[PDB]
RNA sequence: GAGACUUGGGCAAUGUGACUGCUGAUCAGCAGUCA
RNA sequence: UGACUGCUGAUCAGCAGUCACAUUGCCCAAGUCUCUU
C-alpha cells in the first residue's frame, strides 16, 4: 500500500539530497522524515536481490529504542515490498550462530534492530561494511560521545574507505542538553561525526507553510504562590524516617557485594539496602512537592512495591527488612489518612465533598493544575479531549494518576468526561494500587490512547520520542523544563491546530523560566539562521578533521581475519565473557577493579605517572588469569578503566578464550578443536563427534559376520596328512545313587569319542556341565593322539558317521542341511574311539563301519515275529531299543536283563495281581497280536533324557515319576533293538553343549594370548607355552538359573611380583553377554571397566589440559566414555564377532559344525543381501534333499535350486511380502545382530579383567590399543606412570607461611581427617569456592574435583567388587551409584564438620548451608540411608570431592587415598554393604 | 501552618 | 528442546540538577612597596 | 600615574570529584503458557 502514501515536494528534495551524499535531515516532528528514510531505502533497491557472496548488498536500518524499531518495522513492512527483518537483543539473538545469521541476512533485504546488537554483529564479521548499500539511523542526537551510534559510525573509517555505504540520520531536535550556547560547534560535530551536512527547508512561502500543517502550539504559563510554611505531619514523618534509616544501618545482615562510586573513590551502600532509601527519598519529595493527599496516594504504591519485594525476598534477612519497611509504611499511611479523614466532612455533597477536600489539601501547583483541568475542557464530549501530562519522577506519574482518578470521580461534571492513565520508562512501575497481579492485562496504554479509549495520559520523560501518538490539542507540564531537547519534543507533541501548551512555574522563579524559554527560542532561531545563511559548502568529506575528531580514544585494535574489538566495547565484551564462567548462582561474575595511589604509580610505571592514573584488574579466581593486568597511565580514571579492560580483553583473546570473532567460546566451540584429536576414528564411519545427529540411532542394534577361531578355520583332516585327535572325558562330580547309575557307569567307561582336527589345539579349561541327574565336568586331553588317514574311504566313512550323528542319533538336523565337505570354518570332525593295545586307544572301526545309517524300527506282527530268531540277552545288554508298539519315538537304554523274569510271571507293580503277557495283550496286543516267547528272559531298561542345553543349575529329585520310569521293563523280542552301544549315545547327548563352549573358549584363549603378547608379558613363566588353564567358576552370587584391609588391585599395582596369569575362563566370562544366559555373566567386570575407563579418561584429560575449565573437561570426559564411542572404537578391533550373545538351542538356533547349507545356496545368499533378508525358515524347509546330494555330493540339485528361487520370488509378493526374516535365519549363515550397549559393555569388561589382574599401569597400554587416549609420542611414559603422578604445574613454586591466615585452625581439620599434608597448597586450592575474591595465591576447586570424582569412584567400585562377593551385579551398579551420590558426599562432609573451613562469599548459599547443618545435627549425624531437608548444597559434597584429590596429590600414594577414603566412608559403607 | 493556603479562585493563563 | 509474556540480577550509554575542589581570564576595591 | 604584592568579591571558561533524577541498551537467569522430546 503505497499509492496513497504519495510523497511531497520537500520529501523529494530531501531524498534527492541524501542519495547523492551522506547527510542529516532536520525537520520538525511530524514532517514524515521516516517516510523520507523509506524512500531512501527504496532508492538502493538495485542490488538487494543478489546474494552477499555474488556482490549483493543488504539495506541496514537501525534505531535507538526497541519500540521505535518495532513501529518503524511495521511501517516499512506495510509500506514496502521488501522482506523486513528484525534483529534485536530482546528476541534472543544472544546464542545465535553463523547458520541462522547467514540465512537471515540472505532472506531479509532490509534489517531492523537496536544499536548495540548491530554493533556486535558488524564487529564480529557477520557482514562487512562493504556488504551494505545504505544505513539509516534515527534520533541521532542521542548518538554523541560513547553512544553506540558514534561507535558504529567509527567503523566506517577503520574499514575500506571506498565502496562505503550511504548513511543518513533522522532527527527533529539536533542538540541535547543545556549547553546550546554557540550552536556552531555542536552543528559541526554532528555534521562531521555522521560525515554529512545538515539540511532543512529554506523558503517559508512554499515549504515551511506547507509542512506547518504540523502546527506549532500556543504557549501558556500559570504561576502559583510559594509554600509559606511546612506542616507538622511532614516533619513528624521525616523524623520517623530518620530513625528508620538509622535502624536500617543498625540492622545487621549477611555479607553482601561491595559497591563503590563511579570513580572508585567513595564507599557506597549495597543495592538491596539503598533501594529502600531511594524509595523513601522519592516519597518525601512527593510529600514536599505535590501535597499531603499525593503522599496518601503514594504510600499505597510503597506498600505495593514493598509487598512485592517481601514476597520475592530470597533470604529471611531481606524479608525482615521489607517487613520492617512495610510496618513503617503502614504506620505512615494511617497517621497521614487520620488528618485527611479528620476534615473530609466540611460539607454534605459526599463525593463533591471529597473533591473540595482534595482542593483544600493540595499544593498551590496541583491546585492550579486542578483548576486548569476544570476550566480547560469545558465538560465537552470525552472524545473531544487529547491531553498529555509530563512529570519528572516515575512514581509521580502513578501518584498524580491516582489523584486524578479520585478527583475526577469526585467531580460532578469532569467525572463523565475524563479518564486518566500513567506510563513510565522501560523500568516499568507496578500499575496496581493493591496486591500484585490483580489481572492479566493485554492492552498497552499507548494502544488505549490510539484507540480513543482514553483522553488523558500521565507520563514521565518516556513519551517524547519514538511512540506514535495522535496529535494532542492539550499539553500540560507539572515540573519545570530541564533540557532544551525535552522542551522542543514536548512542545512538538502538540501538533494539531489550536493546541494548548501549558507549563507551570512558581512566582519568584517565573522570571528564570521566562529567560530560559527565550534562550531556547533564540537558540532555535540561531540554528535556523545558521542552516539557512551558511556558505554554499559541500558535504565536507574532509578526512583531516574527521581523523582529528576521533584519535582521542585508544586506537581500535583489530586482530587477524578481519575481526575488530572496540575499546569502548571492551567493558561489555569482558563482562559478557566473565558471566559465562560457571557459578552456583553468582560466582563473582564481575571483575574487581582497583585504582593505585601515586606511590605505586611511580614504583611500577614510568616517571610520567605521578599525575596520570593507573588501575589494576583482578580477574575472578575461576579464570586462568591469576595474575593482574595493569592499565596504561591515562588522563582520567574513566579512560584508565577503559584501557585496563581493553588490555585484559586482549590478553584473554591471546589465551584463546575469545574466539576468532571476539565472542567467548562455549562447549560447542571447545569440542570443535578436540574433535580430530580424540574422535578421529568416527570419520571412517562418516559421522563426527560434534554431529549431534549421529546420536539419533543410539538405541538401534548392529549386525556382524561371525567367524570360527583360527584353530577351526581350515582345520578339516585331509587324506594322507598328519591329523590330531583329542579325547573328551566327561567326569561325573556327584555321589552315585540308584537314580544315577544308568549315567554314572556309562559315562566312565574307557570307551569314548575324540574330536579330530588337522590343526593343533591349545590347552583348554575345564567346563561345568549340569545334567538333570548330576553334575558333570568335562576335560579335553592335553596330548592329542595322532594318526594319518591312509585310505580316503576311511575319511569318507568317518564323515558320513559324523553327519549321521547329528542327523539321527540326536535329531539335530533340518531338511536343508548338507554335509559340509569343504575344508573351511567349523569344518572339524568327531571320531569315536575304543581301547587298543595297552594304554593306547585306537579307532572303533567296527562301530563306524556298522552304523552308517541308523536302523529303522520296523513294526513286526506276531506272524512276522514268529520267524525271526529268538532274542538272546547279551545281544541286548548295554544296547539301545525303542518301544515301537506304544510310541514310535522314544529311545530306550538297556541297563540290565532279568533272566529270572518271564512274561508268565506276575507283574512287579501297577498290575501286581496280573502278568506281563496279558498286560501287553490288553492294550498293545490288539495291534501286534500274540508274542512268540511266553517263558523267556525279561529286560529292565531306562530312558534317555531329552534336554539339549545343560547350562542351568537347578536341581531336584523327581520322586513322583522317576520310580515308575526306572522300573520300566519290556519284552525283549517286542521292542526293536538298534544294537547300538548305549554308552556312546549317552555321551554324545551332551556333545553340542561341549562343542559350543569350546567354540568360544578357543576365542577367549586366542584373544588372551594376543593381549599378553602385546603387553610383552608372554615370556613370563606364568604365560606363554608353560600356561596351565584353570577350571571355570560357578556364579553363586547370581540368582538366575584397625588398619583398613589393603585393596588387592592397588596392592598388585605397586608390586609387579603379585601379578597372576590371565585365565581363559575369565576372558570367556567377559565374552558371554547376559543374553546368552550362562552360569557366569560379564556384568561383574563391566562396572569396574566403566570405573577404570572414566578414571583413565579423566586423568588423561587433566594431564593433557590443565588450563581449561572443569565444565568442558567434564563434558568431554562424558563424551569419551559414551557407549557410541566405545562401539566405534571396538568395531575396528574385530571384537564383536568374537562375542557370545545368543541362546544355544541346537535344534533351532545353532548350526552343526560339519554340516552347512549348500554352497550355491550360500553364494546366492551372500551375493544379494536384499534377496537374502526376505527368506524365512519355512522357505528353506520347503525342500527335503535326497541322500546323495545332501550327504555324498555335498550340494543341491539344479531343479531343487530352481524351486528355491521360484519360491523366494513368489514370497516376494506373498503374504510375507516386505516382512523381515533376518531375526531367525541368520544363525544358519554365520550372521548375528548385537546391541551396541553390549559392545560397550564388553569393551569395559575386557578393560576390567585386565585391570583386576595386571594392575592399573598396564591397562593404559591397552587403552592405546583401543586408540582412546592417543599417545603423546614425545613423552609416552607419561601415559604409563605419570597419569597418576601428574596434574600439577609451576603453581607450587610460590609459597609463604601466610597460607595459615586462610586456613584458620586447620589442625582440627588434620585431626578430623587423619591425613597430614606435606604441602598446604592443595588443601587451600580445594577449599576455595569460585565466589571468593579474598584469595589470589591459589586456584579454585573445580580442577581438583575433576580428578577427585574419578579417584573416589574407582576406589569405591574396586572395594565393592573385592569385598562384596555374594550379591547381584544388577544391584551392584545401584549400590555404586548410591555410594557416589552427592547427598552421601554432603552427609560425610558435614558429619566431620568440614563445613566450617570452606572459603566462600555468597549469602544465599551460606544460608542454605546454615539451614542444612542444623537439621543434620538434629539428625545426630546419622542420615537415614536420605533425609528430607530443605535442599542439599552441592558445595558440601564438592569440597569433599576436591579434598580427596588434594590428599592424593599431596603424596601420590593411592594406598593413602584409599586409607583416607575408607576412614571417611566407614559407617556409610558398612550400612550400604549390608543393604543397598 | 497546619493547612494549605487556599490559592485565588481565579487566575490568568498569561501568554508568553 | 523452542515461541509469547512476566519475574530477578549485573554492566555499559545519553542528559539535567545540586554541592565541592582547582586552573585561566575579566571587572572592582582595599591595604602595602617601588618608580 | 605606573610597576607589584596582599586581601576579597563578582563575572566567565575549563577540568575533576560527590549526590540525586530522567531516558536508552546488552547480558545472564527464573516463572508460566504453547510447540514438543
Ligand atoms: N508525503 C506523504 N504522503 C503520505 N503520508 C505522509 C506523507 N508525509 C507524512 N505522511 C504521514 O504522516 C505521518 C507522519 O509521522 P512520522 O513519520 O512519525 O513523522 P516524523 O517522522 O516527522 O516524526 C506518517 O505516518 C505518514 O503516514
Ligand atoms: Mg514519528
Amino acid at each position: 500500500e503505497d499509492v496513497e502514501i504519495k510523497p511531497r515536494g520537500y520529501q523529494l528534495r530531501l531524498v534527492d539530497h541524501l542519495t547523492k551524499s551522506n547527510g542529516i535531515v532536520y525537520l520538525p516532528t511530524g514532517s514524515g522524515k521516516t517516510f523520507v528514510a523509506i524512500l531512501v531505502l527504496k532508492r538502493f533497491s538495485q542490488d538487494f536481490d543478489k546474494p552477499i557472496e555474488s556482490g549483493g548488498k543488504r539495506a541496514l536500518f537501525m534505531c535507538n529504542t526497541v519500540e521505535l524499531a518495532r513501529q518503524q518495522a511495521m511501517a516499512v513492512r506495510r509500506c514496502t515490498n521488501f522482506k523486513v527483518g528484525f534483529y534485536v537483543g530482546e528476541q534472543g539473538v544472544d546464542d545465535w550462530t553463523r547458520g541462522m545469521w547467514s540465512d537471515e541476512i540472505k532472506k531479509n533485504q532490509v534489517l531492523v534492530g537496536t544499536a548495540q546488537v548491530f554493533l556486535d554483529m558488524v564487529t564480529q564479521t557477520y557482514v562487512a561494511l562493504s556488504s551494505l548499500s545504505v544505513v539509516i539511523i534515527d534520533e541521532c542526537h542521542h548518538g554523541t560521545g560513547h553512544h553506540p551510534f558514534r561507535e558504529f559510525m567509527r567503523l566506517f573509517t577503520i574499514a575500506n574507505q571506498t565502496k562505503l555505504p550511504r548513511v543518513v540520520g533522522l532527527t527533529g531536535v539536533l542538540i541535547k542538553g543545556n549547553e546550546i550556547t554557540n550552536v556552531a560547534t555542536k552543528l559541526k560535530e554532528l555534521e562531521i561525526t555522521y560525515r554529512g551536512n545538515i539540511i532543512t527547508v529554506s523558503d517559508t512561502k512554499e515549504m515551511e507553510n506547507v509542512m506547518l500543517y504540523a502546527t506549532k502550539p500556543t504557549e501558556v504559563m500559570v504561576s502559583f504562590p510559594h509554600q509559606e510554611q511546612v506542616l507538622t505531619v511532614t516533619r513528624l514523618i521525616s523524623a520517623e524516617i530518620e530513625k528508620f534509616y538509622v535502624s536500617l544501618d543498625l540492622m545487621n545482615i549477611g555479607v553482601q557485594p561491595i559497591r563503590r562510586s563511579k570513580s572508585l573513590q567513595c564507599l557506597r551502600d549495597p543495592s538491596k539496602k539503598s533501594f529502600v532509601k531511594q524509595l523513601f527519598n522519592d516519597f518525601l519529595y512527593q510529600m514536599k512537592e505535590y501535597g499531603i493527599y499525593a503522599a496518601s496516594i503514594a504510600i499505597i504504591s510503597l506498600i505495593v512495591e514493598f509487598d512485592i519485594k517481601r514476597r520475592q525476598a530470597e533470604t529471611l534477612s531481606v524479608k525482615l527488612m521489607h517487613r520492617t519497611a512495610l510496618t513503617l509504611c503502614e504506620k505512615i499511611r494511617h497517621l497521614l489518612v487520620q488528618k485527611l479523614q479528620d476534615m473530609t466532612y466540611d460539607d454534605d455533597d459526599d463525593n463533591v465533598n471529597t473533591e473540595e477536600v482534595i482542593m483544600n489539601f493540595s499544593t498551590p501547583k496541583v491546585q492550579r493544575f486542578l483548576m486548569s483541568l476544570k476550566v480547560s475542557f469545558a465538560d465537552k464530549d470525552p472524545k473531544d479531549i487529547c491531553c498529555l501530562v509530563f512529570v519528572e519522577r516515575r512514581y509521580t506519574c502513578k501518584c498524580i494518576y491516582g489523584l486524578l482518578l479520585n478527583y475526577i470521580q469526585s467531580t460532578p461534571e469532569l467525572r463523565n468526561v475524563l479518564t486518566p492513565q500513567f506510563m513510565v520508562g522501560r523500568n516499568n512501575i507496578s500499575p496496581d494500587f493493591e496486591s500484585v497481579l490483580e489481572r492479566k492485562w493485554q492492552k498497552s496504554a499507548i494502544q488505549q490512547f490510539r484507540d480513543g479509549n482514553a483522553n488523558l495520559m500521565i507520563c514521565s520523560s518516556v513519551l517524547e520520542e519514538g511512540i506514535d501518538v495522535q496529535a494532542c490539542n492539550h499539553v500540560f507540564i507539572l515540573d519545570p523544563v530541564k533540557t532544551f531537547n525535552m522542551y522542543v519534543q514536548s512542545k512538538g507533541r502538540a501538533r494539531t491546530t489550536e493546541a494548548k501548551f501549558v507549563l507551570f512555574t512558581a512566582d519568584k522563579e517565573r522570571e528564570k523560566t521566562i529567560q530560559q524559554i527565550y534562550q531556547y527560542r533564540k537558540a532555535h532561531n540561531d540554528i535556523a539562521e545558521y542552516l539557512k545563511d551558511r556558505v554554499l559548502e559541500k558535504t565536507e568529506p574532509e578526512l583531516y578533521e574527521i581523523k582529528g575528531h576521533f584519535q582521542d580514544d585508544i586506537d581500535p585494535f583489530t586482530n587477524e581475519n578481519g575481526a575488530v574489538l572496540l575499546p569502548n566495547n571492551a567493558l561489555a565484551i569482558l563482562h559478557r565473557y566473565c558471566q559465562t564462567i560457571p557459578t552456583d548462582a553468582f560466582g563473582f561474575v564481575i571483575p574487581w577493579f582497583h585504582v593505585l595511589q601515586e606511590d605505586e604509580r611511580d614504583r611500577i610505571f614510568g616517571v610520567s605517572a605521578k599525575g596520570k592514573h593507573v588501575i589494576s584488574i583482578n580477574m575472578p579466581v575461576n579464570c586462568m588469569l591469576r595474575d593482574t593486568i595493569y592499565s596504561d597511565p591515562m588522563d582520567n580514571v574513566k579512560t584508565a578503566k577503559i584501557s585496563a579492560a581493553f588490555k585484559a580483553c586482549k590478553v584473554l583473546y591471546s589465551l584463546g578464550e575469545l574466539n576468532e570473532r571476539f565472542v567467548p567460546k562455549t562447549l560447542k566451540e571447545r569440542v570443535a578443536s578436540i574433535a580430530d584429536v580424540h574422535f578421529e576414528h568416527w570419520n571412517k564411519y562418516g559421522d563426527s563427534v560434534t554431529a549431534t545427529v549421529n546420536k539419533a540411532d543410539k538405541s538401534k542394534d548392529r549386525t556382524y559376520k561371525t567367524e570360527c577361531p583360527l584353530e577351526f578355520y581350515d582345520a578339516l583332516p585331509r587324506v594322507g596328512e598328519i591329523c590330531y585327535a583329542y579325547e573328551i572325558f566327561l567326569e561325573p562330580q556327584f555321589e552315585s545313587c540308584e537314580y544315577t547309575e544308568h549315567m554314572y557307569l556309562n559315562l566312565q567307561t574307557p570307551r569314548n569319542y575324540a574330536i579330530l582336527l588337522r590343526n593343533k589345539l591349545p590347552r583348554l579349561a575345564e567346563m561345568p556341565l549340569f545334567s538333570n541327574q548330576g553334575k558333570l565336568h568335562v576335560r579335553v586331553a592335553n596330548a592329542p593322539l595322532e594318526v594319518i588317514i591312509q585310505n580316503s574311504e576311511q575319511l569318507e566313512l568317518l564323515h558320513q558317521f559324523h553327519g549321521m550323528v547329528f542327523r539321527d542319533i540326536l535329531k539335530i538336523w533340518h531338511p536343508f542341511f548338507v554335509l559340509d565337505r569343504r575344508s573351511k570354518e567349523n569344518s572339524y570332525l568327531v571320531v569315536p574311539l575304543i581301547l587298543g593295545a595297552g594304554e593306547q586307544k585306537c579307532f572303533d572301526w567296527e562301530l563306524m563301519t556298522n552304523f552308517r545309517r541308523l536302523p529303522q524300527s520296523h513294526g513286526s506282527n506276531v506272524q512276522q515275529r514268529e520267524q525271526q530268531p529268538a532274542p538272546r540277552p547279551e545281544d541286548f545288554e548295554g544296547k539301545i531299543v525303542t518301544q515301537w508298539y506304544a510310541n514310535y519315538d522314544k529311545p530306550m537304554l538297556v541297563t540290565k536283563v532279568h533272566r529270572e523274569l518271564t512274561p508268565l510271571s506276575y507283574m512287579e507293580k501297577n498290575q501286581q495281581d496280573k502278568t506281563y503277557y496279558e498286560f501287553t495283550m490288553s492294550k498293545y496286543g490288539n495291534r501286534i497280536g500274540d508274542v512268540v516267547h511266553k517263558d523267556k528272559f525279561m529286560i529292565e531298561v531306562r530312558d534317555l533324557t531329552e534336554q539339549l542345553t545343560f547350562y542351568v543349575h537347578n536341581r531336584g529329585k523327581f520322586n513322583a515319576k522317576s520310580k515308575a520310569k526306572m522300573k520300566v521293563i519290556l519284552i525283549p523280542e517286542l521292542c526293536f533293538n538298534f544294537n547300538f552301544p548305549g554308552d556312546l549315545w549317552l555321551k554324545l547327548i551332551f556333545l553340542p553343549s561341549i562343542l559350543n563352549r569350546m567354540y568360544f573358549l578357543l576365542h577367549a584363549e586366542a584373544l588372551r594370548k594376543r593381549f599378553n603378547t602385546y603387553l610383552n608379558l608372554h615370556l613370563l613363566p606364568f604365560n606363554g607355552t608353560d600356561y596351565m588353564p584353570r577350571p571355570l567358576e560357578i556364579d553363586y552370587s547370581l540368582k538366575r538359573n584397625g588398619k583398613v584391609k589393603p585393596l588387592l588391585i592397588l596392592q598388585k599395582t605397586v608390586s609387579k611380583e603379585h601379578i597372576t596369569p590371565a585365565e581363559q575362563g575369565e576372558f570367556l566370562a567377559a565374552i558371554t553377554a547376559s543374553s546368552a544366559a550362562d552360569v557366569f555373566d560379564m556384568e561383574r567386570l563391566e562396572i569396574l571397566g566403566n570405573s577404570f575407563l572414566k578414571l583413565s579418561a579423566t586423568l588423561y584429560l587433566a594431564s593433557k589440559y590443565s588450563d581449561w575449565n572443569e565444565g568442558t573437561l567434564t563434558e568431554v570426559k562424558s563424551k569419551l566414555v559414551s557407549n557410541r564411542n566405545l562401539l566405534f572404537c571396538l568395531i575396528d578391533a574385530d571384537i564383536p564377532k568374537t562375542l557370545n550373545t545368543i541362546q544355544f538351542t541346537p535344534r533351532y538356533t545353532w548350526l552343526p559344525p560339519g554340516i552347512s547349507l549348500p554352497h550355491n545356496v550360500l553364494a546366492l545368499w551372500r551375493e544379494n543381501p536384499e534377496f537374502a533378508k526376505i527368506i524365512g525358515p519355512h522357505n528353506l524347509r520347503d525342500l527335503a534333499l535326497g541322500d546323495e546330494e545332501s550327504l555324498v555330493k555335498g550340494n543341491c540339485s539344479d531343479i531343487n535350486y530352481n524351486r528355491f528361487v521360484e519360491g523366494c520370488r513368489a514370497n516376494g509378493q506373498s503374504f510375507y511380502a516386505g516382512a523381515d526374516f533376518s531375526s531367525e535365519v541368520n544363525f544358519c549363515v554365520g550372521l548375528v545382530t548385537i546391541p551396541n550397549k553390549v559392545i560397550a559393555d564388553t569393551l569395559e569388561a575386557l578393560l576390567g579383567v585386565i585391570v583386576k589382574n595386571y594392575g592399573l599401569q598396564h591397562a593404559f597400554k591397552m587403552l592405546e590399543y583401543f586408540k582412546i587416549c592417543r599417545a603423546d609420542i614425545d613423552k609416552p611414559l607419561t601415559q604409563l606412570l605419570n597419569l597418576e603422578l601428574g596434574g600439577k604445574k609451576m603453581r607450587a613454586n610460590v609459597n609463604t607461611t601466610e597460607i595459615d591466615g586462610f586456613l584458620i585452625n586447620h589442625y582440627y581439620l588434620e585431626k578430623n581427617l587423619g591425613y597430614t599434608f606435606k604441602d598446604r597448597r592443595y588443601l587451600l586450592q580445594a577449599l576455595t569456592h569460585p565466589s571468593y575474591p579474598t584469595n589470589r595465591i591459589t586456584g579454585s576447586y573445580q580442577e581438583l574435583e575433576f580428578i577427585g570424582n574419578a579417584i573416589l569412584d574407582f576406589l569405591i567400585s574396586a572395594y565393592i567388587f573385592e569385598n562384596n562377593t555374594k550379591m547381584n551385579p544388577g544391584a551392584l551398579t545401584d549400590l555404586r551409584s548410591a555410594l557416589v551420590n552427592n547427598t552421601t558426599l554432603a552427609c560425610i562432609c558435614v558429619r566431620h564438620r568440614l563445613h566450617f573451613f570452606i572459603l566462600a562469599e555468597n549469602a544465599k548459599l551460606s544460608e542454605i548451608i546454615s539451614k542444612f547443618v542444623n537439621f543434620q545435627e538434629s539428625q545426630g549425624h546419622r542420615v537415614t540411608n536420605m533425609s528430607t531437608n530443605v535442599d542439599v548444597p552441592k558445595a558440601l559434597g564438592d569440597v569433599l570431592e576436591a579434598l580427596i584429590a588434594a590428599v592424593y596429590l599431596d603424596c601420590r600414594d593411592l594406598q593413602r587415598t584409599w586409607e583416607v577414603i575408607f576412614n571417611l566412608f566407614e559407617p556409610e559403607l558398612q550400612e550400604f554393604t549390608r543393604k543397598v | 501552618i497546619d493547612r494549605y493556603e487556599q490559592v485565588s479562585k481565579d487566575f490568568e493563563f498569561i501568554k508568553i
